[PDB]
């Protein structure tokens, strides 16, 4: 169903620059947070909550 | 050698030509691009502007 | 009890191959400066020999030998 | 120069935070604000670095405001404009041990101590060179340097004659996690507290940079074959040659 | 006809970006200058909204760049951003004086196009001097010192010159807002004459790296070169990304963390590492007036370029002994640079003085008798006789 | 407005090259062609034919200055050394 | 107090003013606060500290 498709997303260009600016918001928010993630999740042991918890315990 | 002979562009011709399988997946990168291009415009404008807005200095003081 | 753990380090490679050589160096400079040193007139030489080259040499095996070692150690 | 006079060149630690996706060490950082105020504030000051700047680093915010009110610091005058003190705030700053210049060179033999907010940066080497030169203290110096009166002997330090004198030895500070505090981890620990007082974005910035490395490598990748796609009709250009007639 | 065609400002943006025939031969040498106007936009967005926050009294220069770094939200991105970004200012320049360089874009009908590109180094040359001395560091100080006691050896009024740069009798509070409202001032004069260079490139086109006519086939700016441009930009802020966030005080000389202290010389007064080449040539003259002359003749010898150059084939492509002596030129420059970064010692005297007598061999002597026998030789290869 | 100086380069129409006669231009659609077709072929092959042609002219004089810079830095070192202090000595007086 | 100077008093007019008042110094080798009596580059004083 490609030409479904092209008709849906591509024909229009305003219908594309929205899905653009909605693929940004979306991106934005799930890439910001699977590098904060992926951040934090290597670097174990040497954040400050971590430091915060061995105080705490 | 006529101009009516067209030369072999046979190497560089894509097997399929169909044109909505085409269109979508140059469409497909040309919107990928505008998506990342976009992604990094916002997060430029808003160092800029964050950079603009106050400061720790002064946010201690609040 | 826990002593010191680059000392520790320093005097392991210390007591290797190259570091019994260098220490060699270093210590025949030393013996040669302090008799240097026993000389009358030395004050007035206006050129006295020193061992940083040797202590120079001698440290900088042991910067390379204790530089990746030393921080599994610390804690 | 000769070698004694650019120094020994410090060597390569394996720190902690070096590499691209490596954070600070915070309770390194905790234990480092541990030997700054048991050992080096007494000649050392830290002018850049403020009091709340280190809550959510190495410190918590109740933690922070007993240590600035255990400072004190000039108030605004009172209703008769006599001067008046004031117990600090989290929005002050870490305040030094000497009130001028000319007090430091007075206690320090003439040698003035410089303040430690950028001095890993401030240093070629970095943390490397503060590491080699607090524990780079030999017993003796080499036999034949010409030592001053006053001067220590630190292959590390440019010329080799330094004024402060080996300040850390074994088991000085007791530790609040009981690290075993010799004079190595003292160093480790210290060194990785004026690395952050250099440089307190470290880790917010290798964030950033990882996010900004990625998106920068696509987008690098995606105008590659954008280009590509653009210039085919071109780069697959033929042109044909039949020469034409004579008039 | 078209809209971008019967504007006002919209004809000139087509006929500069859009519509602008561009040769097809060109490669990714072409794209260093439009990476130069995005390395001037980063500089002028970000030394703005730095400016913004620093504050230029000599007492508050150094601390209020600490205050950037430290309270400014993204301060250090902006900071290390105008930093590393001046580093690749020069770097994406030095590669596009050099692609001038081979390829021949100094000749007969470009020959304007050169003069006010060399007057364009200069400017950029005194802008990062003057931003350098903005930070007052340790080197600021020092290297301010050093350039400004300069001008001393003019023989009537040397002094006069440098008591009137300075303010006063020193690198002081007054040098330091001089240097900062000039340092505001000149890239914008900059922006204008780099409108002027496109007007003088705008008039005759580009060259091509074959050096043959590219009136023949052409392409327009717009969609071709675009996005051929486009891949070097993201590449550019690839590398700028990196070196702005993972290592971001390589470029720099680490003694700038020091407060600007004149009673304590840092025991190497080092200038910025796009400055070290004329640095040396500086340093090469035993003379404080032949020095100075002999640098400011190294930024003017690009001048002589378009009339020593010999050969009646443009640019070095199909030239072997024109290539070898480039790059014989260009490792010079290397060697040059890594000279004035040193001590001046025993070999690095006589090393900087034959690199020097090297870097000005090429444009009078070298590039005449090379291009000459290359000339005969291009003759007398193909001519049966 | 004013007419400006002869320059060596028209607009589209009349850019100021010789007549074309004969000469007959063949382009595929973008949109019917493969992009990043060759690239791997290219990439080994087409890339070492430039590197090949090309390295001499920048590894000569790489290597002289290269090899000069360490040869003066070795001497340097000798120099600034306890070994080489008679010759430091002669060379500076 | 070099304003003065050529306007409505003399040179050894306006120095005979400016060492009858008192301003702070560069602090002596022991890092102690010290006073010195005033010369024609400083300020007239005000009456009051704040
Ligand atoms: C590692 C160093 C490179 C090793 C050699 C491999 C590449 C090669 O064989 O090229 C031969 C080639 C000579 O062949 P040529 O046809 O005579 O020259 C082509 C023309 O220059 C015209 O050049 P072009 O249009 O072909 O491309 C321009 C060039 C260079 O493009 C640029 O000049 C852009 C400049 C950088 C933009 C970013 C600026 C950032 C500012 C800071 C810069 C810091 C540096 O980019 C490339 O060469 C891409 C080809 C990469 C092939 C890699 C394959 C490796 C084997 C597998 O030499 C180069 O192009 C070297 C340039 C890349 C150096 C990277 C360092
Ligand atoms: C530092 C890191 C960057 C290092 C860059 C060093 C080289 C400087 C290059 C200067 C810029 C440039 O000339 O590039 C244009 C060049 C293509 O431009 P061109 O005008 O066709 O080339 C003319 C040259 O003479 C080319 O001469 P040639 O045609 O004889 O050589 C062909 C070959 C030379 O061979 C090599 O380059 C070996 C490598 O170049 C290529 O065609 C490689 C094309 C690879 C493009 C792959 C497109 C991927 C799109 C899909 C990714 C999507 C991302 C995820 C999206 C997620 C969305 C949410 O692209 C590259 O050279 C790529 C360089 C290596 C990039 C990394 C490859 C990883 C692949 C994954
Ligand atoms: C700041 C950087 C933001 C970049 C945003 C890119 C974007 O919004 O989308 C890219 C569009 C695609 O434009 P296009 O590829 O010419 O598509 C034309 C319409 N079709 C053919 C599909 C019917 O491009 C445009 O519509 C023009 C906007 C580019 C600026
Ligand atoms: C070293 C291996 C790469 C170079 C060797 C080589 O030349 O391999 C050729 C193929 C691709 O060849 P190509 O030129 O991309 O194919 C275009 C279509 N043809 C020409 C067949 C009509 O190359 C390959 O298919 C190998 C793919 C290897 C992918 C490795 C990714 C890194
Ligand atoms: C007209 C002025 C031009 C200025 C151009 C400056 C950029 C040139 C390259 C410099 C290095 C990369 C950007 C670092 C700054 C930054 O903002 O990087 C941070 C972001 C993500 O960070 P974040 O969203 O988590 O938070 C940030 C605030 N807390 O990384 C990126 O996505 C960079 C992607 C680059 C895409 C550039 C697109 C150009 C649009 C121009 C408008
Ligand atoms: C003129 C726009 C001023 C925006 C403003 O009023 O900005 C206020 C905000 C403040 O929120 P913050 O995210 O800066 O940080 C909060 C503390 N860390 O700025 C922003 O970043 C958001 C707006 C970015 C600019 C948008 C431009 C496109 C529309
Ligand atoms: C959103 C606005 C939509 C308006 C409606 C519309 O887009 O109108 C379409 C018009 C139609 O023009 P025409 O030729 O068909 O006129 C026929 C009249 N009968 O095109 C335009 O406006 C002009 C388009 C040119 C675009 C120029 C892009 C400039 C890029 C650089 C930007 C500046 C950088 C400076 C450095
Ligand atoms: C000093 C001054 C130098 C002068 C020369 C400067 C040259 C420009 C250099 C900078 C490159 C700008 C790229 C603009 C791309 C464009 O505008 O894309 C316009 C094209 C026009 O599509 P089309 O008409 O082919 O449509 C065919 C069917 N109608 O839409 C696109 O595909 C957009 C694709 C996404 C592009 C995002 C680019 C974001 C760049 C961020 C960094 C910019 C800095
Ligand atoms: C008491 C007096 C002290 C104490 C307790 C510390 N320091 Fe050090 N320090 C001192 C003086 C007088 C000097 C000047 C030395 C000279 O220039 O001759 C210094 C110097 C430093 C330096 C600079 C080294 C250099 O310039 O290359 C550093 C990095 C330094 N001091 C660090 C330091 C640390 C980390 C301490 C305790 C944890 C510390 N000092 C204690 C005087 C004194
Ligand atoms: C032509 C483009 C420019 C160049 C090449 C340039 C170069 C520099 C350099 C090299 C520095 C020193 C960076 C450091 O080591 O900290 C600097 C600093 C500075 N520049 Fe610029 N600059 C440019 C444009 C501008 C403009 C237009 C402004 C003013 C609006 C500006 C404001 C500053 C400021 C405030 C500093 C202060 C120190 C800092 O925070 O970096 N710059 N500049
Ligand atoms: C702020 C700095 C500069 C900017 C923005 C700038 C901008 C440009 C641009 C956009 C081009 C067209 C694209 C290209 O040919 O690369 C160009 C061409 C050129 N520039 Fe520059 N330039 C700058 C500095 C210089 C310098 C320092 C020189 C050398 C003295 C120079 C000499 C040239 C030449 C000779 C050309 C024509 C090359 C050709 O097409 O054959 N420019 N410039």
């Amino acid at each position: 169903s490609f030409s479904s498709l092209y008709k849906t997303f591509f024909k229009r260009n305003a219908v594309f620059v929205g899905t653009i600016f909605a693929g940004a918001f979306v991106f934005q928010t799930v890439f910001d947070t699977a590098i904060t993630s992926w951040y934090e999740n290597h670097n174990k042991g040497k954040l400050w909550k971590d430091v915060k918890a061995r105080i705490a315990a | 050698k006529s101009t009516y002979r067209t030369p072999n562009f046979d190497d560089v011709l894509k097997e399929n030509n169909d044109a909505d399988k085409g269109r979508s997946y140059a469409y497909f990168m040309v919107g990928a691009m505008g998506l990342l291009s976009s992604a990094g415009a916002k997060s430029t404008v808003e160092t800029f502007i964050s950079s603009m807005t106050a400061t720790a200095d002064v946010l201690a003081m609040a | 009890e826990v002593t010191d753990q680059l000392e520790d380090l320093r005097e392991h490679f210390k007591n290797t191959e190259e570091g019994k050589a260098l220490v060699h160096h270093y210590e025949e400079c030393a013996e040669r400066v302090k008799i240097q040193q026993q000389q009358p007139g030395y004050a007035d030489l206006e050129h006295k020999e020193d061992c940083v080259e040797e202590f120079f040499h001698l440290q900088h095996y042991l910067d390379t030998a204790t530089a990746p070692r030393l921080f599994d150690k610390l804690k | 120069m000769t070698a004694a006079e650019h120094g020994l060149h410090a060597p390569a630690y394996a720190w902690s935070h070096n590499g691209p996706f490596e954070t600070f060490d915070h309770a390194s950082i905790r234990r480092g604000y541990q030997v700054y105020r048991e050992v080096c504030a007494a000649c050392h000051s830290l002018d850049r670095v403020a009091w709340r700047t280190l809550v959510g680093v190495s410190h918590t915010n109740e933690e922070v405001r007993n240590m600035a009110e255990e400072f004190e610091y000039d108030d605004e005058p009172d209703e008769q404009g006599n001067p008046k003190k004031r117990p600090g705030k989290l929005s002050d700053y870490i305040p030094g041990p000497y009130p001028n210049e000319q007090a430091a060179r007075a206690a320090n033999q003439g040698a003035l101590p410089p303040d430690l907010s950028l001095i890993v940066k401030a240093r070629h080497g970095g943390c490397d060179y503060i590491f080699s030169l607090l524990t780079g203290y030999p017993d003796e110096p080499p036999a034949g340097v010409a030592l001053p009166p006053g001067s220590n002997y630190n292959p590390y330090f440019p010329g080799g004659s330094i004024a402060m004198a080996r300040v850390l030895f074994d088991d000085m500070v007791e530790y609040e996690d009981g690290t075993p505090a010799t004079t190595s981890q003292m160093a480790k620990d210290v060194t990785t507290f004026l690395n952050w007082c250099a440089e307190p974005e470290h880790d917010e910035r290798k964030r950033l940079g990882l996010k900004t490395v990625i998106i920068l490598s696509s987008l690098y990748l995606l105008s590659i074959w954008v280009k590509k796609f653009k210039w085919a009709g071109i780069k697959t250009r033929k042109f044909v040659f039949n020469p034409p007639k004579p008039r | 006809m078209a809209f971008r065609k019967s504007n006002v400002y919209l004809s000139l943006v087509n006929s500069y970006i859009i519509d602008s025939p561009q040769p097809s031969s060109i490669n990714y040498w072409w794209n260093m200058g439009s990476l130069l106007g995005l390395c001037l936009v980063i500089q002028i967005v970000t030394g703005i909204f730095m400016a913004m926050h620093y504050s230029s009294n000599i007492e508050l220069a150094f601390s209020s760049v600490e205050h950037i770094m430290r309270d400014v939200h993204n301060g250090y991105i902006l900071r290390y951003l105008h930093a590393n970004g001046a580093s690749f200012f020069f770097m994406v320049m030095f590669m596009h004086m050099a692609k001038g360089l081979y390829y021949g874009s100094y000749r007969s009908p470009r020959v304007t196009l050169w003069n006010v590109g060399v007057i364009i180094f200069i400017l950029t040359i005194a802008t990062a001097f003057l931003g350098y001395c903005c930070v007052y560091g340790q080197m600021s100080h020092w290297g301010a010192t050093v350039i400004t006691n300069l001008f001393s050896a003019i023989p009537f009024v040397g002094n006069d010159i440098v008591s009137w740069l300075w303010g006063g009798f020193s690198v002081s509070n007054p040098t330091i807002q001089r240097f900062f409202a000039l340092h505001y001032l000149v890239p914008f004069i900059i922006a204008a004459m780099v409108i002027m260079h496109l007007m003088a490139l705008h008039i005759h086109g580009s060259s091509n790296p074959l050096g043959i006519t590219g009136n023949l086939d052409r392409i327009p700016m717009h969609s071709y070169f675009i996005f051929k441009d486009l891949v070097t930009v993201f590449l550019f802020m690839l590398i700028l990304a990196l070196f702005v966030f993972y290592s971001p005080n390589t470029l720099g000389h680490p003694d700038n963390y020091i407060p600007g202290n004149p009673l304590v010389t840092p025991a190497s007064i080092v200038p910025e590492w796009y400055l070290l080449p004329f640095y040396a040539i500086l340093r090469s003259i035993p003379d404080k007036l032949l020095g100075v002359i002999t640098m400011f003749a190294a930024i003017l010898v690009l001048l002589v370029l378009p009339f020593t150059d010999r050969s009646v084939v443009r640019g070095n492509t199909f030239k072997v002994l024109s290539k070898f002596f480039f790059f014989i030129f260009v490792f010079n420059f290397v060697l040059l640079g890594q000279i004035g970064a040193c001590h001046v010692e025993v070999p690095y005297v006589l090393m900087g003085q034959i690199a020097t007598f090297i870097y000005f061999a090429y444009f009078l002597i070298i590039v005449p008798v090379i291009s000459t026998i290359e000339n005969v030789l291009f003759y007398i290869g193909r001519v049966n006789k | 407005g004013p007419p400006s100086g002869k320059t060596y380069m028209g607009w589209w129409g009349h850019m100021g090259g010789p007549k074309q006669k004969g000469i007959t231009s063949y382009a595929v659609s973008p949109y019917a062609q493969k992009p990043l077709q060759g690239i791997f072929h290219n990439a080994v092959f087409n890339s070492f034919r430039r590197f090949k042609s090309q390295f001499l002219y920048v590894l000569i004089p790489a290597g002289i200055y290269w090899y000069w810079w360490k040869n003066g830095n070795e001497y340097n070192e000798f120099l600034y050394s306890k070994a080489g202090r008679e010759e430091l000595e002669r060379v500076n007086v």
